[PDB]
RNA sequence: GAGGGAACCCACU
């Protein structure tokens, strides 16, 4: 994120722990939601 | 003694469970809340639990030896809790995926695909027999879609009588062309593949899993959202009874003649397999003479594997496309696939054209010997037959190496089921 | 003389029948 | 021991409090019936 | 002063119907006119439809307070 | 264990009525005939014979459950005609049909046996 | 029952199609299931993962 | 074990045909010709005799308790 | 009165089968006649077995089931025989049942074939069909094995048990050239012609008849031996007529009761 | 602390079950193991071990 | 060598002579990794590019890679492999004649089919499994059709008229063992016919069916609450108490055999075999040889089943939807080959890797016998007599009656025995136990919100206490 | 009562507490007689 | 509302999950009240404006009149009110849906009843419902891991994931050509 | 009008 010409907004990890330690608890909440949604909707499955 | 047979007000009589009793009905594993639903008891003269077919989907049940449990509520409070909370019509639509859990399954589904086609015409006696099994029928025989030369009703008229209330729903059949909606015949479908139900009348379209199944926006979903649980329960029952009694006239089978393709189709499949094997040999020669350029992010062996798998997947896809293109409208594999009842186009492809590549742990068949998959091959054989590409169909029969590699492939699925059950159950327990 | 391909199926099931006439099925136990 | 009595899925808590054998329960093989409504189960006369 | 929903929940409907059915089965006076039916559940549901069930639902707030709603005060929407 | 006796498909027990007639209140001049301990045989012939009567507006039968032995025949007629009368006339026509078929079968057997 | 013809086995109330291969322990027929094991006296070199050893030979 | 009295599908008598069928097979008939000589036209009756395993003969090789 | 006027054309009459054609009737009438052929023609079959001795390799229910499946001659005697449910006797009498006895002991080194010839009836009008072809093998005995039993045969029809089904095969056909399109062939040229087909070899299927209905029906009623096949057809017509007459009586009583 | 199930009661429900139980091999790897490699159908099982006959479930 | 082996019992030429001739040799897995196998001798007699010119060995037959249970599958190379695995599982559960001397043996569980048939469609490997001599199953006229909806989701419709004629009828044999034991000088269990005013703690049952030796006699009908062995143990006016052996509940039957002998340590030892006839029922499990398991959903009589123009009704109707996702095409080919086999009067060959047998050849052979070449027939509705619009695939297929009857599984409990420690209901139908309302059921009823039903199940239908 | 010897096919009278041995051939496995009670089978 | 939507949904995915199916109920009103779409309508546009205003007033998720309650109520029904004003636009209701006055009044009543039927009931054990709703599809489940092992790596907060990874996005011209990437 | 537990194995969905 600190590197030059790297987007400091959209750049993200799939590691939950480092997202928590770098960006905080609401960001790791959103990252957890995104990764769970990816796992669920890989198959085309939908959960509310 | 009769002195002990006297009943006073305030006594309790532990009477036998009778017709109309409310029970909880359950199948292990109880994964979501619709694996335990409330049912009304009907006594039937054999030793099994008789179950409605649409109900088999929320239980994940079939009748290949499944045993299910039945709990009788003992008080009026628990009976009313089950009646007002856990009955099957109240469990039609789940909060998990805001869509129905139970839909029309397999014979009702196959014959509602066959029943709502445009060229289905029922005589007066057939219509009266079908209306005998419509429990929500108002007693008025509708005016037939054809009055002369002979009075004939269509299947869409009878299903319009089945459809409750004034449901308005637009769906598409599974064989709906992609360019039809942009063409001049959007609202007059040449293939009857746009389902329109208006004022509870099936105006047009062939019904299938996309209309009567467990998907969001489907006809049973709109029936639940507009008419409630009881009318939708009657809808499910009426679809099943009327369609299952029309299927006595129509009939549905599967035979060995549904696995046969044309001779021209067999020639096309053999030509595609020969060309793809030649392409794999050419890629092998390019890799062997060090003329194969690695792609970014991958090593030479994995680029070779990607190229070979691309060629063989193109082979399997083209042979399968020829297999479905050979199929007539009378083909029963095609009937069960386009109804959404059972099977897929991959199953038709494997039965008719090519079983395909066998994979273990996501790669081709490994060199379990010294650089050989089997001792019937030469060492360092990276061709399709050696590494598990089955060029035969299930109709043609497998070669012994193909049989063994297919067994290696299917053992992977059996292992995956057996070892995934425990970790999934532990995940469910921890989540709960 | 060599076994012709039209006689091969009958010949191979003859030798398999000979194997199971001698050894049987529980010979290892 | 008492710890082995209390622990595990067969222990006291998980095997006798979170879940337990019940009266007024029946179990048998299921067979289809297209003539029953979706809220209706066919029951043998012996179980009833 | 009552902040909870004016609609009777599905759990409230289930428990009020079961409790009223048990009371009718223990020979409570029937609050409606019954047209010769025996089952206490049916009498309880036609009492609920007539909104004549003599039961008060006490809904507990997480702060420890409560609101008392008559069955005739709630909306039976389901 | 739960096997019913095999005579229960065709034997009425004590107090079991053979045929019961109920007026169908949905439409005028319609009746439901519940015939006990019968099957698709009589239901099919009676339904098809009622379909031949031009004063019958609806004729159908159903077995509500194949594990039970019960026929429901719904008959709707014209207002100047009765569903009971239609059902009786259908049975009378079927009886005359079978009497004629019986005597013609006897005549044909005699002719085939004499040569 | 060794060396007996099928007629002698039938006279002893034994089935001649019965394969043998089992024991009778307290009247119960017991079969010994064959047990797989690693072969003895052979050097096998593996790569232990997530350990202090890069490779290991075992005999 | 013993030949069924009836064909399972249709109920034609096949219980009086097993010894006649064995005698026809001993008389160098083919199985199809032996089935055709016995009047078994439907293949449901032909699977009765074609697929029969007469285990009662081997059961009769044991000395009876009674 | 909208009754049909059906006609009969017998095309074959052997001791085993009758082939005939019914014209000018409805499909439901024809199918119900076939269903009464299979299910509701009463014959006499063994229904009560008391085994006194059974040293055979076959157990007692096995022997009883095989005895029940043996056909017994029922011509002209099943009409005058009463159902045991309708009879005034306590357990059994000659007015509702026929007594059979079997007493076979094997004392020889040859295997004794206990057949239906060893079933000795107390009524000469009700005998095993093969005792008027070989005899139906009941059991095989070795030396020292014995079989004594007493049976009772009673009236019944195939709706109760298939041992009372008098027909072997009721071949039923209509519209052999498929003029009505009641079946739809994906490839009509792949289908063999019927025995009753009236088509040339170049043609595979009749032209469609939109005004047609099933009007001509072909039967091959094969008898198992209990009745003559013509007796099966006549008894089926009589039984269907009696069912309709009893239903009419109950219907008239129900109409007068309301 | 000893291996169990080496000796089993011989299956006598069918002759095929008797033959299959008399020709039965067992990997003494615990069925609670969730690794797939001992359960996989190896290439070297050709002609030695039946590729179809395996139990369903934990074994 | 082949000519010498054709007269094995004349020349005394055997397999061991073939090994000694240097013709065959045993290769293990380590040596097989260095050999070069020809799959067939057609790999040897090959032209300029044989893909290998250094073959060292040849397979005797490739279908010998299967085991005992996989060798009864007809056309196993036309099936999906998990279905071959499922048939290899279920061929051990199929009831036939398990052994010839079953009348001598008193096994605890025994199962004997009335009329086991050899398959019309066999494999050659089945000639050495003795499946022709001890078969497990019946060739059944199977129509693959959707009829009345009662065969859906892996179910079958059976012909009730066929079942009445002995189709798949079986016998269940159960043996009960008991012995007098001298567990101490004063304690003396004895086989006696007990007397009500003398024995302590009877189970309120009848004892008249016992003979005066304390043992029931063969040929006597018994029910679930009946005494078959009367054993009394001396109590150190009730000098002895009742420890009689009872019949297992709801298992009605007839005492087939009673055997009295001495055990190892010289006490009286009785074994009683009780016989019960199992007629096929709704809920009984049936399987073809291709993984097509399924319970009987309904039984129709012959006049209700659909029929061909020859009057043939199917013995079993299976759903078409059992086929497509499974791709058990070997089931269809076995049905077609069985139609050909039953018409021709021969036993069809379904060895896996056989080029002499092809679907086109079987189709032409079937068309030579007056049937449609793909096995379809015009079926007529049993109820109405009208032709079914579709043409139904129908023909002989080998089916197996599996051990899993519904009467061995049906179980209900209202109230009854409870455990000593936790005072909850017992285990299993054999002990009149209750069903487990487990943790997952508790979670489901939490999600339902039914708290009073949760309290009923987990408190006052299991173990109330104050 | 009367027990058939398993080997020698002969009937033998055995009282209670008498060891089960055939007086002819000394065989220890013996079988009860078929009952004299009257058992009815439906022929179904 | 459009600007708020494009802030909320920056990918332009218009498929949302909302309580009341407005298009289907407009079609229901058209079928019930026999709306002729080729005739002029008797529905005033100001009736549409004011009816949607009062309807949005009476669709309450958060009770109360304090500014915190009003902000929470506005937030909880923001998407549904945006979709309601988008669907029951006076322009769309006049030239596209062509509803009458009585059809519009029935539409408002139906929207209110369907929204009040959609509110979560107190007593809903939504945690058990969520745990069963994320475990039931688990029964049916770059080398990035997915499926059950990734679900295990998620719900167990693993300090050692199997395939840890970033998705690095580039700014400006660095994202447009491959050489500076 | 109802007196063992434990261990192991096989099997079923
Ligand atoms: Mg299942
Ligand atoms: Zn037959
Ligand atoms: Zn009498
Ligand atoms: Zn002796």
């Amino acid at each position: 994120l600190s590197e030059k010409d790297v987007d400091p907004v959209r750049t993200t990890s799939n590691d939950i722990v480092e997202i928590f330690t770098v960006l905080g608890i609401e960001a790791v909440r959103k990252a957890l939601e995104r990764e769970l949604y990816h796992v669920i909707s890989f198959d085309g499955s939908y959960v509310n | 003694k009769p002195s002990d047979l006297h009943l006073q007000t305030g006594y309790k009589v532990e009477r036998h469970m009778c017709d109309g009793d409310i029970v909880i009905f359950n199948r292990q594993p109880t994964l979501h809340k619709m694996s335990m639903m409330g049912h009304r008891v009907r006594i039937l003269p054999w030793s099994t639990f008789r179950l409605n077919l649409s109900v088999t989907t929320p239980y994940n049940a079939d009748f290949d030896g499944d045993e299910m449990n039945l709990h009788l509520p003992q008080s009026l409070e628990t009976r009313a809790e089950i009646q007002e909370l856990a009955m099957v019509p109240r469990m039609i639509v789940t909060p998990q995926s805001n869509r129905p859990v139970m839909g029309i399954v397999q014979d009702t589904l196959t014959a509602v695909r066959k029943f709502t086609k445009r060229d289905v015409f029922l005589e007066r006696g057939e219509v009266m027999n079908l209306l005998m099994f419509l429990s929500t029928w108002d007693g008025k025989v509708p005016q037939p879609a054809i009055l002369k030369p002979r009075p004939l009703w269509t299947g869409k008229q009878i299903f319009s009588l089945i459809i409750p209330g004034h449901i308005n729903c637009i769906r598409t059949h599974s064989t709906h062309p992609d360019d039809e909606d942009s063409g001049p015949y959007k609202h007059i479908s040449p293939g009857d593949t746009k389902v329109v139900v208006e004022n509870g009348e099936l105006i047009m379209g062939i019904l299938c899993k996309k209309s009567l199944g467990t998907s969001a926006g489907s006809l049973v979903h709109i029936s639940y959202l507009e008419m409630g649980h009881d009318i939708t329960r009657l809808f499910y029952s009426n679809i099943q009874t009327v369609i299952n009694n029309w299927l006595l006239i129509e009939g549905h089978t599967i035979g060995i003649g549904d696995s046969i393709a044309d001779s021209k189709t067999y020639q096309d499949i053999q030509n595609t397999i020969k060309k793809a094997k030649q392409d794999v040999i050419e890629v092998i020669e390019k890799a062997h003479n060090n003329e194969l350029e690695p792609t970014p992010g991958n090593t030479l062996r994995q680029t070779f594997e990607n190229q070979v798998n691309r060629i063989l997947n193109d082979a399997r896809d083209k042979t399968g496309s020829s297999a479905q293109k050979s199929l007539s409208e009378y083909n029963n594999f095609k009937s069960m696939v386009v109804s959404g009842a059972k099977g897929s186009k991959i199953n038709i492809s494997q039965v008719i054209a090519v079983v395909g590549q066998q994979n273990v742990e996501g790669k081709r068949i490994p060199f379990g010997f010294k650089h050989r998959t089997l001792p019937h091959f030469i060492k360092d054989d990276y061709g399709p037959e050696s590494r598990g590409f089955v060029e035969n169909s299930y109709l043609a029969g497998l070669t012994p190496t193909e049989f063994f590699f297919h067994a290696m492939g299917g053992r992977e699925g059996l292992i995956d089921t057996a070892v995934k059950t425990a970790e999934t159950g532990y995940i469910q327990r921890r989540l709960i | 003389d060599e076994i012709t391909p039209d006689l091969w199926q009958e010949a191979c099931w003859i030798v398999i029948s000979s194997y199971f006439d001698e050894k049987g099925l529980v010979r290892q136990q | 021991s008492l710890k082995q009595r209390l622990k595990g899925k067969e222990g006291r808590v998980r095997g006798n409090l979170m879940g337990k054998r019940v009266d007024f329960s029946a179990r048998t093989v299921i067979t289809p019936d297209p003539n029953l409504s979706i809220d209706q189960v066919g029951v043998p006369r012996s179980i009833a | 002063k009552r902040i909870t929903t004016p609609y009777m929940t599905k759990y409230e409907r289930a428990r009020v119907l079961g409790t009223r059915a048990l009371q009718i089965a223990m020979c409570a006076p029937v609050m409606v006119e019954l047209e010769g039916e025996t089952d206490p559940l049916l009498i309880a549901m036609k009492e609920l439809k007539a909104r004549k069930i003599p039961i008060i639902i006490r809904r507990y707030l997480p702060d420890g307070s409560y609101e008392d709603w008559g069955v005739d005060e709630l909306i039976i929407s389901d | 264990m739960n096997a019913p006796p095999a005579f229960e498909s065709f034997l009425l027990f004590e107090g079991e009525k053979k045929i019961t007639i109920n007026k169908d209140t949905k439409v005028p001049n319609a009746c439901l005939f519940t015939i006990n301990k019968e099957d698709h045989t009589l239901g099919n012939i009676i339904k098809s014979q009622l379909l031949k009567d031009p004063q019958v507006l609806f004729a159908g039968y159903k077995v509500p459950h194949p594990l039970e032995h019960k026929i429901i025949i719904r008959v709707q007629t014209t207002p100047d005609y009765s569903p009971q009368e239609a059902f009786t006339n259908a049975i009378t026509d079927l009886i005359s049909e079978l009497s004629l078929l019986e005597e013609r079968f006897r005549v044909a057997i005699k002719d085939k046996q004499e040569g | 029952l060794n060396g007996l013809t099928d007629r002698d086995l039938c006279e002893l109330n034994e089935c001649p199609l019965d394969p043998g291969g089992y024991f009778i322990i307290n009247g119960s027929e017991k079969v010994l299931i064959a047990q797989e094991k690693m072969a003895t006296n052979t050097v096998y070199v593996f790569a232990k993962k997530d350990s202090k050893y890069a490779y290991t030979g075992e005999c | 074990m013993i030949i069924p009295v009836r064909c399972f599908t249709c109920g034609k008598i096949v219980g009086n045909k097993w010894e006649a069928y064995l005698g026809l097979l001993q008389a160098e008939y083919t199985e199809g010709d032996a089935l055709d000589a016995l009047g078994l036209k439907r293949y449901c009756c032909r699977r009765m005799l074609l697929a029969h395993v007469d285990l009662i003969e081997k059961l009769l090789n044991y000395a009876p308790l009674e | 009165p909208y009754a049909n006027q059906p006609t009969v054309r017998i095309t074959e009459l052997t001791d085993e089968n009758v082939k005939f054609i019914i014209e000018n009737t409805d499909l439901a009438v024809a199918n119900s006649i076939r269903r009464v052929f299979i299910a509701e023609v009463p014959i006499i079959a063994i229904d009560w077995v008391q085994i006194d001795a059974n040293s055979s390799v076959l157990h007692d229910e096995f022997i009883a089931h095989r005895l029940g499946l043996i056909p017994l001659t029922s011509d002209d005697i099943v009409d005058k025989l009463q159902y045991s449910r309708d009879c005034t006797c306590e357990e059994f009498c000659p007015e509702c049942s026929v007594e059979f006895t079997l007493d076979v002991r094997c004392n020889e080194d040859q295997t004794r074939h206990v057949t239906s010839r060893d079933l000795i009836s107390n009524s000469p009008r009700v005998i095993p069909v093969t005792s008027r072809q070989d005899d139906i093998l009941i059991v095989k005995l070795r030396k020292g094995q014995e079989l004594r039993l007493r049976a009772y045969a009673k009236k019944g029809f195939g709706k109760e048990h298939a041992k009372w089904n008098p027909t072997a095969g009721v071949a039923f056909e209509y519209d052999p050239d498929n003029a009505l399109r009641h079946t739809v062939y994906p490839k009509p040229e792949e289908w063999p012609k019927s025995e009753y087909s009236e088509l040339d070899e170049d043609e595979s299927q009749a032209p469609y008849d939109p005004n047609g209905k099933p009007e001509r029906f072909y039967y091959n009623v094969e008898s198992c031996g209990s009745l003559r096949p013509e007796t099966i057809v006549l008894s089926a017509l009589s039984g269907l007529k009696k069912k309709l007459s009893d239903l009419q009586t109950q219907l008239s009583h129900e109409i007068q009761s309301d | 602390q000893a291996r169990a199930g080496v000796s089993q009661v011989l299956n006598r429900l069918t002759f095929a079950s008797t033959l299959s139980h008399l020709r039965r091999l067992n990997s003494p790897i615990g069925r609670d193991g969730k690794l797939a490699k001992p359960r996989q159908l190896h290439n070297t099982l050709w002609g030695m071990v039946c590729p179809a006959e395996t139990p369903e479930g934990h074994a | 060598h082949i000519d010498q082996l054709k007269e094995r019992e004349y020349n005394n030429y055997s397999w061991q002579d073939l090994v000694a001739s240097g013709v065959v040799e045993y290769i293990d897995t380590l040596e097989e990794e260095t050999v070069m196998l020809a799959m067939t001798p057609d790999d040897l007699q090959e032209k300029e590019v044989a893909y290998c010119s250094t073959y060292t060995h040849c397979e005797i037959h490739p279908s010998m890679i299967l085991g005992v249970c996989a060798s009864i599958i007809p056309f196993p190379d036309h099936n999906q492999s998990p279905r071959n695995t499922y048939q290899s599982a279920m061929g051990k559960q199929a009831m036939g004649v398990y052994i010839t001397n079953f009348h001598v043996r008193m096994d605890t569980l025994a199962h004997v089919l009335y009329y086991p048939q050899k398959p019309l469609v066999t494999t050659r490997s089945m000639e050495y499994l003795r499946f022709r001599e001890l078969p497990a199953g019946i060739n059944s006229i199977v129509a693959i059709a959707s009829y009345t909806g009662y065969n859906q989701e892996d179910s079958v419709i059976m012909n009730r008229s066929a079942v009445d004629r002995g189709f798949f009828r079986s016998v269940f044999y159960r043996s009960y063992k008991e012995q007098e034991s001298k567990k101490g000088f004063d304690q003396e269990e004895v086989f006696e016919k007990p007397t009500r005013e003398t024995c302590q703690g009877m189970r309120h049952a009848i004892y008249d069916k016992l003979d005066d030796d304390g043992l029931i006699a063969p040929g006597v009908r018994v029910s679930g609450d009946d005494v078959i062995i009367g054993k009394t143990v001396t109590l150190p006016r009730y000098t002895k108490r009742d420890c009689s052996t009872f019949l297992r509940t709801s298992e009605t039957g007839i005492v087939d055999q009673v055997m009295v002998t001495l055990n190892q340590e010289g006490y009286k030892f009785c074994k009683i075999r009780v016989r019960s006839v199992r007629i096929p029922q709704i809920g009984d499990k049936f399987a073809s040889r291709h993984g097509q398991k399924g319970t009987c959903g309904i039984q129709y009589r012959q006049e209700d089943m659909p029929f061909t123009c020859e009057g043939i009704t199917p013995d079993i109707i299976i759903n078409p939807h059992a086929i497509p996702s499974r791709m058990t095409i070997g089931h269809l080919i076995e049905c077609l080959q069985g139609k050909v086999s039953a018409n021709k009067g021969e036993i069809g060959d379904a060895t896996p890797f056989n080029d002499a047998v092809n679907v086109q050849k079987i189709s032409n052979l079937l068309s030579d016998y007056g049937y449609h070449l793909r096995g379809n027939e015009v079926l007529y509705n049993g109820f109405t007599g009208r032709k079914i619009t579709s043409q139904i695939f129908i023909g002989p297929t080998y089916y197996q009656r599996l051990k899993h009857m519904v009467d061995d599984k049906i179980h209900s409990r209202a109230r009854g025995p409870i455990q000593i420690l936790n005072r909850q209901p017992m285990e299993g139908r054999s002990r009149d136990g209750g069903l487990r309302f487990g943790e997952m059921e508790r979670d489901c009823q939490i999600a339902h919100g039914a708290a009073q039903f949760l309290r009923e199940r987990l408190f006052e239908a299991s173990d109330p206490y104050q | 009562m009367i027990y058939i010897c398993g080997e020698c096919h002969t009937e033998n009278e055995i009282k209670s507490r008498d060891p089960i041995r055939c007086r002819e051939c000394g065989y220890r496995i013996m079988y009860k007689k078929r009952t004299k009670r009257l058992v009815v089978f439906d022929a179904r | 509302d459009r600007e708020v939507l494009r802030v909320i949904f920056p990918t332009g995915d218009s498929k949302v999950v909302l309580p009341c199916n407005l298009l289907r109920m407009i079609w229901n009103a058209q079928k019930i009240f026999h709306i002729n779409p080729r005739l002029p309508s008797d529905l005033h546009p100001i009736k549409v404006v004011e009816g949607v205003k009062e309807l949005s007033k009476k669709l309450v998720i958060v009770n109360g009149d304090d500014p915190l309650s009003r902000q929470a109520q506005e937030n909880a029904t923001l998407l549904f009110n945006i979709h309601l004003r988008s669907t029951l636009c006076s322009r769309r209701m006049a030239e596209e849906f062509r509803l009458s006055g009585e059809a519009f009044d029935w539409l408002l009543g139906e929207i209110e009843s369907k929204f009040n039927q959609a509110i979560a009931h107190p007593g809903e054990m939504v945690g058990a419902l969520a745990a069963q709703s994320l475990g039931e599809p688990a029964t049916q489940m770059k080398n990035v891991t997915l499926g059950v092992p990734r679900l295990k790596e998620l719900i167990n907060i693993s300090k050692k994931p199997k395939t840890p990874s970033l998705t690095v996005f580039l700014l400006g011209q660095s994202a447009r050509d491959a050489e500076r990437a």
